[PDB]
């Protein structure tokens, strides 16, 4: 144990699910498999359910198991995992045919979880992985920790994970996710869309979405020099736009910031707190919008930095006209910083770090699965003894 | 963190081998002058004519520190005094290349007494000398200035047990020790 | 160990802590209060309330769940809170798992009436399978490897002093001070009032301010002086005169700076004014002329030990208690607090040697009550605690 | 091949249920759900490449 060919990482999210089977060994590659997170559920007279990849003869209903990051249908969710897992087996079993003795003989699974999943959901998933998929080794890695492990392993930090309809805020102290501080706001990328609809009434949804995803949309805090600029439709249609391309991100940025502030203010050990504020981690699709992260930082500074009020400072400098020492405050944060990205994953640098949580998982899985110690995953041994409850003896 | 460091080292080697071939194929020591002057900036700001850029923080005073008592003031330990103080303000080390008889003891006494006559920190600070002259250095720490205590180390382990057993909590201005006792 | 997983709930008078017995920290710490926003409607949770509070909307009002006894007094609201916890935080039917909850030490009287209201809530309403009730000072002490201990809990409602001898709680020596965290909030506010402009029904703003800047101020400005402050002052003065006179620094003149966000304004206190707030916990006769020095924490601790010596030698109980002093509670984390509680105890009992114990980890004392219940829930035998079942209720219901 | 048999041939043994349990000292009066071990007696495929990015 274990073959690197064999490591399987799954990262399921509301819209899609990133998947990878086998680690490259030279450098880590950005996940190439992206499967929409949904399954079809046919209902068979007599009550029971059947699950397919396609609307079978238009008889099945379309189930979207994960919504706003939460599992809303645990059965369709497990069926969706099986569907992924089986597909991978078939694919490899064709290509190579000796696969069941090699690449498919011992498949350890790392499943990236979301803060919102029940213990009940996590146990059921564990049961499913050991009983239905007949897999033997499982790590359930929280998304937040994947984040901090990718980010050159930070003991103290805050994860701001911007989704489409919600943003999660998750403080990590001493490599532990602080559950009672964790929260999400019902606000994300779509907010930008919505802000823009108000600013550009005569546009439609696809036009607005296209602007957001275009080279000329940025958050300010040379394109910025031009009054108007140009970009092209999804359907090739050229669209011109004024100052609106520097708008629409503000309401979201303010909401996130207000939340970050209330959160970090409830970290009880001020020495931990100082560290967290100095390692803000921002992740998610939205964050690839040029200027966004820096704009968000800018706002956290504007709202939360402990520093002398400018008027007060200006008086003191007039007074000294007749050198001014720095006023020291008892509060934190006096320093706010974004955590430093690792620049030595070439493939990741190339594609941006909106999905860096996955790199977290590539690193953890290699660590854990290419070393003897079985301290951080459930094994068959353990499953046989405690069952799904085995899960809680290997939490991080 | 350590894993990361190794991933980073490996990448750096990989990239370096790549660039090295790429740059030489299709498809004298004054680097120490300018580079070690910018490196002087590296010590000054980044660590904390060479007569100027290295000495950039300037000062001179021909008056002794007020703690020095019972001594005559000549010209040499002035220029040497604020010379080493010039090494102090810039956060720089140094070596004294002088002949002999110029009073290294004087420059250390007036050094600490002037510097931390200003800042008042005055400790903990370490001085180490040959056992051949030890109580001497304490004798110039006696008549040439009071108010800065001294921790010596001599003799059997018992006297030491008294000394670092009393000062075990680490309160003192200066420790005067010798070679093998570190 | 046992094949079970419990829900552990602690309803303090200020904070409510909830989570499962299988992990080291609680899933949630939320306020033991709620906003009633008006068709009525009930808001629970730290961010939900702070958001709603900042909206500054009329008709919004904060109400509490736990009285100063540390006991629930609004049981219709308590159910809504429990529902909220089970639905949105633990996310599990209350019918599945055993429940472990806390009560504060009492003199014994309110006990039966409470137990009944819990039956009604746990059984009639929620359909909980079975529950245990642990006594907070007792569990905290056990969680700390101690069977006998003098447990000094400084929370929001005041100080709660509880001697515990050989696993048993001495009820007549149970003592609850009236001055603690919430009191400190009031004083910080009244004192700073003129620098911040400011100088029930207005519960919403009182609450929001207590939960925001006032909370930060307490954690960063206040300190407890080691020795009676009036004496410290006379001394520091008497010394200061001599340094001055002698030639031709009084520590109380150090300044402390707090950035007050709502007005982007610096508030500076000298160290004395910082020491002053907690002095009230020790000498409450310094606010009103209506408080005796005996309502102060020092006399109170003493009172409770002496009432322990009356069991049912004294200079033995005294010796037991004083070698197992436990200091606990959110407010006990204010810098200087342990030492003053100790100095205050040591001088009322000079013949004895005090040894005190305290969780030094910031988080863990704020929730040490919940931590205590947690370590009860992980006890290896079902016989280690009284576990009330639907039965017990049935049988009490008879005549 | 048959997905179920693919699952069966890879990675080469108990089963648990989540059910009512009633502890004993004989038996305590109460129940609670837990993960109990069972006694002796107790669809499709998708094509990657569509989902591969290109
Ligand atoms: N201004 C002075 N007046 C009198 N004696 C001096 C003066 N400056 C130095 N000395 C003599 O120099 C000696 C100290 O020099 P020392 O510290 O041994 O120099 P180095 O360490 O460079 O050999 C003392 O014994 C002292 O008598
Ligand atoms: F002053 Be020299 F070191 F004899
Ligand atoms: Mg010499």
């Amino acid at each position: 144990p274990f073959r690197q060919d064999s490591i399987l990482i799954i990262y399921p999210r509301s819209q899609t699910t990133l998947v990878q089977f086998g680690l490259n060994e030279e450098t880590f590659t950005v996940p190439e498999l992206e499967i929409p997170t949904q399954i079809y559920r046919t209902t068979r007279q007599d009550g029971s359910y059947t699950y397919h990849s396609t609307n079978k003869d238009n008889k099945a209903e379309l189930i979207k198991p994960i919504q706003n990051g939460e599992i809303i249908d645990i059965s369709a969710f497990t069926q969706f995992l099986r569907l992924i897992f089986v597909s991978i087996l078939s694919d490899r079993a064709n290509k190579n045919q000796d696969a069941f003795e090699a690449e498919l003989s011992n498949i350890p699974l790392l499943l990236i979880t979301h803060h919102s999943w029940s213990q009940s959901d996590l146990e059921i998933i564990t049961q499913y992985v050991f009983e239905s998929l007949e897999i033997n080794n499982l790590i359930q890695l929280p998304a937040s920790l994947a984040a901090t492990y990718s980010m050159i392993s930070l003991q103290n930090c805050c994860i701001i994970d911007v989704g489409t309809h919600h943003t999660d805020i998750i403080p990590i102290v001493d490599y532990a996710q602080l559950d009672h501080l964790v929260s999400s706001i019902p606000m994300g990328g779509q907010s930008i869309n919505d802000s823009l609809k108000k600013l550009l009434p005569q546009w439609d949804d696809d036009q607005i979405e296209s602007l957001k995803k275009s080279p000329i949309f940025e958050v300010l805090s040379k394109n910025s020099d031009l009054e108007f600029n140009t970009f092209w439709d999804e359907k090739g249609n050229e669209i011109k736009v004024g100052k609106q391309r520097f708008q629409g991100c503000n309401n979201l940025i303010k909401n996130i910031s207000n939340r970050v502030g209330l959160t970090l203010d409830n970290i009880d050990d001020i020495n931990k707190a100082k560290a967290v504020w100095e390692n803000i981690i921002i992740v998610g699709g939205t964050t690839s919008i040029s200027g966004f992260k820096e704009a968000l930082l800018g706002q956290l500074l504007k709202d939360h930095l402990i520093i002398e009020p400018e008027e007060e400072k200006s008086k003191r400098e007039e007074e000294a006209k007749s050198f001014v020492p720095t006023i020291e405050y008892v509060q934190c944060p006096t320093v706010i910083k974004l955590a430093k990205y690792p620049d030595y994953f070439p493939e990741w640098k190339k594609s941006g770090y909106s999905e860096i949580i996955f790199l977290g998982a590539q690193i953890v899985s290699k660590q854990i699965f290419t070393h003897p110690k079985d301290t951080f995953y459930i094994t068959r041994e353990k499953y046989n003894m405690k069952g799904p409850a085995a899960l809680w003896d290997v939490q991080f | 963190i350590a894993t990361h460091t190794n991933l980073e080292r490996d990448e750096q080697k990989r990239a370096e081998k790549k660039a090295k071939e790429r740059l030489q194929a299709l498809k004298l020591l004054d680097q120490t002058k300018d580079t070690r002057i910018t490196h002087l900036l590296r010590q000054t700001n980044a660590f904390l004519d060479y007569y100027n850029v290295a000495h950039r923080i300037k000062e001179d005073i021909k008056k002794q520190p007020s703690i020095l008592v019972g001594g005559t003031l000549k010209d040499y330990q002035i220029k040497g005094l604020q010379w080493m103080v010039s090494l102090f303000n810039n956060h720089l080390n140094g070596i004294l290349a002088d002949e002999m008889g110029l009073g290294k003891t004087i420059q250390t006494i007036s050094l600490l007494t002037y510097l931390y006559e200003m800042k008042n920190i005055r400790g903990p600070y370490l001085v180490i000398v040959p056992l051949s002259t030890l109580s001497n250095w304490s004798s110039e720490f006696a008549k040439w200035a009071p108010t800065l205590r001294t921790i010596s180390f001599k003799g059997s382990p018992n006297e030491r047990k008294a000394k670092q057993a009393k000062i075990r909590a680490g309160e003192f201005d200066v420790v005067l020790t010798t070679f093998e006792y570190i | 160990t046992l094949n079970r997983k419990c829900v552990v709930i602690h309803n303090g008078s200020h904070r409510t802590v909830a989570g499962f017995s299988n992990v080291e920290l609680p899933q949630c710490i939320i306020p033991s209060s709620y906003i009633k926003r008006t068709e009525a409607e009930f808001i629970f949770g730290t961010y939900n309330m702070i958001d709603a509070a900042a909206e500054k909307r009329n008709g919004d009002e904060v109400y509490t769940l736990v009285d100063s006894q540390g006991l629930p007094y609004n049981w219709d609201a308590l159910e809504m809170q429990w529902r909220y916890l089970y639905d949105t935080q633990l996310k599990v039917s209350p019918e599945e798992l055993p429940l472990v909850i806390t009560m504060p030490a009492t003199n014994g009287k309110p006990d039966m009436a409470i137990l009944e209201r819990y039956y009604e809530l746990a059984f009639d309403k929620l359909n909980v399978p079975v529950f245990q009730i642990v006594i907070e000072p007792l569990a905290i002490a056990l969680s700390m490897g101690k069977s006998s201990a003098f447990v000094i809990d400084i929370g929001a409602s005041g100080c709660n002093v509880t001697p515990i001898i050989d696993g048993i709680v001495v009820k007549n020596a149970v003592v609850r001070s009236k001055f603690g965290g919430d009191f400190l909030d009031f004083q910080v506010h009244e004192r700073l009032a003129p620098l911040i402009k400011e100088e029930q029904k207005r519960s919403t703003d009182v609450w929001y301010e207590a939960s925001t800047w006032i909370q930060q101020f307490k954690s960063t400005m206040l300190q407890v002086s080691e020795k009676d402050l009036f004496e410290l002052e006379r001394y520091y003065k008497e010394q200061a005169d001599i340094y001055a006179k002698q030639q031709e620094n009084n520590p109380l003149v150090q300044k402390k700076n707090f950035l007050f966000k709502p007005l982007n304004k610096t508030l500076t206190l000298d160290l004395k004014e910082c020491y002053q707030f907690a002095e009230y916990l020790f000498k409450p006769q310094l606010i009103s002329d209506k408080f005796s020095p005996e309502d102060g924490l020092g006399p109170l601790m003493a009172k409770s030990v002496k009432k322990a010596g009356a069991s049912i030698s004294p200079e033995q109980v005294y010796s037991l208690l004083l070698t197992n002093v436990i200091i606990t509670g959110s407010t006990s984390l204010i810098e200087g607090m342990e030492q003053r509680i100790i100095k205050e105890l040591s001088i009322r009992f000079p013949q004895y040697k005090l040894t005190t114990f305290a969780n030094q980890v910031m988080m863990d004392r704020k929730i040490q009550g919940w931590l205590g219940a947690l370590t009860m829930a992980n006890l290896p035998s079902w016989s280690l605690g009284k576990w009330y079942s639907k039965e017990d209720y049935e049988t009490l219901k008879r005549d | 091949m048959d997905p179920q048999t693919l699952i069966t041939k890879a990675n080469k043994k108990e089963s648990w249920r989540y059910d009512w349990y009633q502890p004993s000292k004989e038996k305590y009066p109460f129940r609670y759900k837990t993960w109990l071990r069972n006694q002796e007696d107790e669809e499709d495929i998708l094509d990657l490449k569509e989902f591969d990015r290109r």
